[PDB]
């Protein structure tokens, strides 16, 4: 309904629709059409504003835009107006070396807390915002944990007779840019998933 | 209501028992693998080679060491559930709080089938000669935990 | 320069190049048990089959990729379920007589075959899955067998990946280790006792199973349980 | 006179007194602090710190616990309480003890409501100086 | 002008000039826990311990956004048996968690004799999952293709028996606050969350339909089958911690038709998917095959692996929108867990309910928006 | 039928001449393996009258000059098997009713069996 002059749109002005069989789909807006094009969504329609996800692709086995990308989702409430329902993410890469983000603080009073999160557990800034000021981890914490590059920081587990654990050279779980234990894997073991 | 046993119910998670086959042998072959499946790296196990004339379990491999640190144990039985002999299993007793950190970590002789109460339970009845009370009550005991003598009148 | 298509990925390779390497240079993969680096390629095991096309003129049979070389303009499928079919029919005839020692085998999570057989190997057919069709008596044999002070074998966990005998010919030159009755009844063995070459213990990490390993540590700790440290040998010059 | 049997005695009886004058001041966290309101359903020394201990969090209960009359003792209910649990990351103490004097220790996530009986029973046979530990020694009734 | 400091374990910042409130800052994260990056190091088997640690009160909700999400990634299907008993648990759950909402409403309003029963209601629930799960909470029970393992034959009895005399039960509760007594003077006119805000907000949780906004997840993206169930989203007036209150009593009656509905179609059966890739295999026959043995070791030891992708199914939790953002590089162990916490974003709009009202009604004004620190901190 | 009840009753007896040879000969009798479905019998019930599934007659160095097994419980075509190792000689030994413990046809006595090891001793045993 109202996601359909979403991507008839994207589509006829160089926007990638990314698409999981699963049920969800993205649309990638470069850095600076964000702001502007994003208003636009809340105009068409586009009254909530159910999350905002940071993510962090340091350690991704295949290459990405840049480093970093922030994941928004729009919806109109199935209850209100006359709101059709639509929902949908929409994805931005952001460079390492230059964390900005102009904020939607304009747009969604939802985007205030959500915002801080993604500022306090990953570096990216939002230019902006009533005020940038950690949320979750404690006030002198030193960075941003949320990031690959940022240490979990575990303790060793410890027993009798001087016998200890270090969590970390353990696991027998793999981390997908991990080798694995033998030569290399392949296979089940690149991915599976069965055909319903 | 320390006066009244605690009914619980069968399925009920409690301190791990370590099992026995009829036989008498062990059931556990130093696989480490509950420890693998354990979210809390909270099982650690040493293998050793049994001795053919005087055998620990039905193998060429028993648990030299076994040892659970409960501070850490969450008692999820995802451990259990590893296990392929139907070793390790969560049993009942719950009573067993105590003084230093390090006495939390239970071993071999401390989960056997054949032991009767939790360490602070078997501990004070030692310095004071007066048996064991389990403070709880159960309907009936697991299939799963075969020979587990526990207090279940129902 | 030849002018490869593995699956749908096209890669540049020198002439004389494996249609295996050519695989796993594109991207894509496949089973693997007898073949190992620097040790002669041959096709024994018979789980790199991957077929081919030279036109789009398809071969009739599966070609083992590890000894087959690559032509210019030639395409080799992975993926087809003629391919797969065949793949996880390789495992199941290998683990036929294999022993069932997994939880107290010292080859850990570190063992090809366990690996692959989850790889490859349970083919999707399109009701309860069935995991093992073979129901018969397995092949019993001599088992924990120590050949020195050093390395402990184990015949009935062998699937007889050419790998140790080949290496010893082939790397240090001393033949101390070879097969010996034909057909299902072969095994692994020895006839000069003490396993005499200096670079025996090398075949306990070729090994693609738990039939040669290294006995210095017996039962210490599964696979993922060690601390690797990688690091340098300084007991001589080398 | 510290060792001789006049004030030994005396003291014997104190601590038999504020034996079974604890007045438990619960300081709950999470899923802990539910569990424990169907214990206590059915000014303060002895504390009880049900859940996971943030490291933001850490100072507050120092401070709670600092201001508190000094004949005093410290529970430390569950697994997150007593090390980290299996929450073994940066955002947790890993112990309680890291930061107060823990007396006794009752593992469980959460530990069933008649454990943190047991709990207190403990403190109990603790503060009376009648508990040893496994290696056979007397316990100190506080820990300070 | 005089600016106090607050502090459930929520730390309030209220700049204040008299009686009324100038402005609430919460400052939360003292239950911050780190969900989210840990369970980038645990299998997808492994974080299924995690899910239940977050919403304590209602947290089978978890277990179910974070399942249905995996099953999505690696094509997996729910049994008919493993559909049903999993909203029969979800919903067991949920009433689990309004009756705690609801019994610190009967303690503010000083009916003793009705809480004293809500407790025990409570721990009849919690009896229940103590029977099939073996835990009280956190239950390690939902899986990625089903369940852990069936129930027991003393189940279905049991929840008859609560299922006979609850449906009353709550029409009690519905009365002893909606024939209010005192309650009127002391929520009819406090908290203010006007429809076209909520929806600014984000608010989700019951908190947006008892303000007029007709928007519940099991209908507009229906999931766990619910597709297929008899429902009456319970809708308010204009949205005050009275509306607020009513709305999910009026709810937990929306909760039992449910469970009645679904205990009716319960057929034996498979609790599991039996895809070997994603199941380990029936444990009797790890006496006999190759196969099993093998998978079983590596099924337990490295996890499973799914296909590089994204995905994030929204799910309805007694606080409202719940659910998973799983990023997935094709290892053991995901490479993100976003989770969106209802109580999180629904905290948004505090700093705007008690705006300029009375002091001693803010504490009720919290309690009307159901929030679980661990939700909110995580 | 009752004959796969019989078998193993069989199969120990087996076992017993071996071990009485071993200690009579002064030559190393070895447990090889036990039955995996007894190792992962969890709850499940069990009632052979032993766990050993593979053993053997090795000698100084510990190579086998005889071999000895005998068909998993849940196992199908079930035969008790005698293999002299380097030699290929392979023995397949089932069980008749009112017979006994016969090789196709021929009686398998503990008077044939041992003529079969000390055979296979003089000849095979390496040291
Ligand atoms: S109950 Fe869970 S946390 Fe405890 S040892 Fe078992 S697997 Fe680990
Ligand atoms: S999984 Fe079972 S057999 Fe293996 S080491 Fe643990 S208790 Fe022993
Ligand atoms: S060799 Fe590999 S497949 Fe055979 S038992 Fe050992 S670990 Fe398992
Ligand atoms: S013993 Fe190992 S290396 Fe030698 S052939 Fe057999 S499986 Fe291959
Ligand atoms: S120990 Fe368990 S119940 Fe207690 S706070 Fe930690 S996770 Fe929750
Ligand atoms: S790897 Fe090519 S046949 Fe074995
Ligand atoms: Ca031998
Ligand atoms: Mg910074
Ligand atoms: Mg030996
Ligand atoms: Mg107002």
């Amino acid at each position: 309904m109202r996601l359909e002059r979403v991507l008839e749109e994207a589509r006829a002005k160089g926007y990638p629709i990314e698409d999981n069989g699963l049920g969800n789909l993205w649309v990638v807006l470069p850095r600076e059409r964000f702001k502007e094009e994003m208003a636009h969504y809340k105009a068409m329609g586009f009254n909530f504003l159910a999350d905002i996800v940071g993510l962090d692709y340091l350690t991704y086995p295949d290459p990405r835009p840049e480093r970093f990308a922030v994941v928004y989702e729009l919806v109109s409430l199935p209850g209100w107006k006359d709101g059709d329902g639509s929902r949908f993410f929409v994805r931005v890469y952001v460079p390492e070396e230059d964390p900005r983000l102009p904020t939607v603080t304009d747009l969604w009073g939802s985007a205030n807390f959500l915002e801080r999160e993604v500022y306090d557990l990953f570096g990216i800034v939002f230019e902006g915002h009533p005020d940038l000021r950690k949320i979750l981890t404690p006030e002198d914490l030193e960075g941003h944990p949320l990031r690959k590059d940022y240490p979990l920081g575990e303790t060793p587990t410890l027993f009798r007779e001087g016998r200890y654990i270090i969590p970390a050279e353990f696991r027998a779980a793999l981390t997908g840019k991990d080798p694995g234990l033998t030569f290399y894997k392949g296979g089940s073991r690149k991915g599976y998933r069965s055909l319903w | 209501y320390p006066d009244a046993p605690v009914a619980l119910k069968p399925r009920f998670h409690g301190r791990h028992v370590l099992t026995r086959h009829p036989n008498g042998l062990e059931k556990c072959i130093g696989c480490s693998l509950c420890a693998a499946a354990c979210p809390a790296y909270a099982i650690y196990v040493e293998p050793a080679e049994n001795d053919p004339e005087n055998p620990v379990s039905a193998g060429e491999r028993y648990a030299k060491v076994y040892e659970i640190n409960m501070l850490r144990c969450i008692f999820c039985g995802l451990c259990e559930e590893a296990c392929p002999t139907g070793a390790i299993v969560l049993g009942y007793d719950f009573e067993m709080a105590d003084y230093e950190y390090s006495d939390l970590v239970y071993g071999k002789e401390d989960m056997l089938v054949d032991v009767v109460g939790t360490k602070p339970q078997r501990r004070e009845a030692k310095r004071t000669g007066k048996p064991v009370k389990v403070g709880y009550v159960v309907p009936y005991v697991r299939p799963e935990l075969e020979g587990f003598k526990a207090p279940t009148e129902g | 320069m030849v002018r490869v298509k593995v699956n749908d990925r096209i890669v540049e390779v020198p002439p004389g190049t494996s249609v295996m390497d050519a695989v796993f240079h594109a991207g894509y993969d496949v089973p693997l048990f007898c073949s190992e680096k620097h040790l002669s390629p041959i096709g024994a095991c018979r789980m790199c089959l991957v077929r081919i096309g030279l036109p789009i003129q398809w071969q009739p049979k599966l070609a083992a990729s590890c000894v087959t070389a690559v032509a210019d303009g030639m395409v080799v499928d992975t993926l087809s379920d003629v391919v797969r079919e065949a793949q996880a029919g390789m495992v199941e005839f290998t683990l036929l007589n294999h022993p069932l020692d997994c939880p107290t085998c010292d080859k850990g999570g570190a063992c090809e075959l366990q690996d692959r057989t989850v790889e490859y190997g349970l083919y999707e057919k399109y009701e309860l899955p069935v995991y093992t069709r073979f129901e018969f008596t397995r092949r019993h044999v001599d088992k924990h067998h120590p050949l020195s002070p050093f390395v402990i074998l184990d015949r009935e966990r062998c699937i007889h990946c050419k790998r140790c005998v080949r290496y010893f010919e082939e790397v240090p030159g001393d033949e101390v280790l070879d097969f010996i009755e034909r057909g299902v009844h072969t095994f692994i063995g020895t006839m000069d006792f003490g396993l005499p070459s200096g670079f025996s213990g090398n075949i306990t990490d070729i090994c693609p199973v738990g039939a040669l390993l290294d006995l210095t540590a017996r039962f210490r700790a599964r696979n993922w349980e060690m601390e690797e440290t990688p690091t340098t040998c300084a007991l001589c010059p080398v | 006179e510290r060792e001789g049997i006049l004030f030994t005695t005396l003291e014997k009886l104190v601590a038999w007194g504020r034996s079974n004058s604890l007045w438990p001041a619960t300081f709950g966290l999470a899923c802990c602090a539910i569990e424990m309101m169907a214990s206590t359903d059915a000014q303060a020394d002895v504390m009880i710190v049900a859940g996971r201990l943030s490291k933001k969090m850490a100072p507050v209960m120092r401070r709670v616990w600092e201001q508190m009359p000094d004949p005093k003792w410290v529970i430390s209910m569950g697994a997150c309480a007593s090390s980290g649990g299996m929450f073994n990351n940066y955002a947790i103490v890993q112990n309680v003890d890291s930061v107060v004097p823990v007396d006794v220790y009752v593992p469980g996530c959460p530990p069933r409501p008649e454990a943190l009986i047991y709990a207190v029973m403990q403190l109990q046979k603790k503060v009376r100086g009648q508990a040893y530990n496994e290696r056979g020694e007397r316990l100190p009734p506080v820990a300070a | 002008v005089m600016t106090l400091n607050v502090g459930g374990v929520l730390r309030l910042m209220v700049t204040l000039s008299g009686e009324e409130v100038l402005e609430v800052v919460p400052h939360i994260g003292y239950l911050h826990t780190g969900f989210e990056k840990t369970m980038e190091h645990r299998t997808y088997l492994q974080n299924i311990t995690y899910t239940p640690r977050m919403d304590y009160l209602h947290s089978f909700a978890h277990d179910l956004a974070y399942a249905l999400a995996v099953e999505k990634l690696l094509g997996a299907v729910v049994p008919p048996r493993a559909e049903t008993i999993r909203v029969i648990l979800n919903e067991l759950s949920r009433l689990a968690s309004h009756l705690v909402f609801l019994g610190t409403g009967l303690l503010d309003l000083g009916a003793l004799t009705p809480f004293f029963y809500a407790f025990r209601e409570r721990e009849t629930i919690l009896d229940l999952f103590e029977w099939v799960t073996g835990q009280r909470f956190h239950h390690n029970y939902i899986r990625i293709g089903g369940v852990k393992e069936d129930l027991p034959e003393e189940f279905v009895p049991e929840l008859k028996k609560l299922l006979e005399v609850l449906p009353h039960r709550i029409d009690e509760y519905e009365a002893l606050f909606a024939e209010s007594p005192i309650f009127y003077e002391r929520a009819r006119g406090v908290g203010v969350i006007p429809p076209e805000v909520a929806i600014d907000l984000g608010l989700t949780g019951g908190s947006l339909r008892a303000s007029g906004v007709n928007y519940d997840v099991r209908k507009a993206y229906p999931y766990s089958g619910y597709e297929t169930y008899t429902f009456d989203v319970p809708l308010g007036e204009r949205g005050d911690v009275f509306d607020r209150m009513l709305v999910r009593i009026r709810e937990m009656r929306e909760s039992v038709k449910i469970i009645k509905q679904a205990l009716e179609r319960l057929e034996p059966g498979p609790v599991r998917d039996p895809n070997p890739q994603i199941t380990p295999p029936p444990r009797h026959l790890l006496e006999t095959s190759m196969e099993a043995v093998i998978y079983h070791f590596k099924h337990y030891t490295e996890g499973f692996h799914p296909p590089k992708g994204e995905v994030y199914v929204p799910t309805e939790s007694a606080r409202g929108e719940l659910g998973y953002y799983i990023v997935s590089d094709g290892g053991s162990m995901p490479y993100r867990v976003k989770v969106r916490a209802p109580s999180f974003v629904n905290l948004q709009s505090l700093p705007y309910a008690c705006k300029g009202e009375q002091v001693p009604d803010m504490v009720a004004i919290i309690a009307s928006l159901d929030p679980v620190m661990g939700d909110v901190d995580r | 039928a009752s004959s796969e009840r019989e078998l193993y009753e069989a199969w120990v007896e087996l076992l017993s001449w071996m071990r009485e040879y071993a200690q009579a000969k002064g030559v190393r009798f070895e447990k090889e393996a036990d039955f995996p479905d007894f190792i992962y019998r969890m709850e499940r019930p069990y009632d052979l009258p032993t766990t050993i599934m593979t053993a053997s007659l090795s000698d100084g160095l510990g190579e086998p000059f005889l071999l000895a097994d005998v068909s998993p419980r849940h196992a199908k075509l079930k035969r008790i098997g005698l293999r002299l190792p380097r030699a290929h000689i392979h023995l397949h030994a089932h069980y008749e009713p009112g017979k006994g413990l016969v090789t196709g046809k021929i009686p398998l006595t503990k008077e044939r069996f041992f003529a079969l090891a000390d055979r296979a001793r003089e000849a095979l045993a390496f040291a």
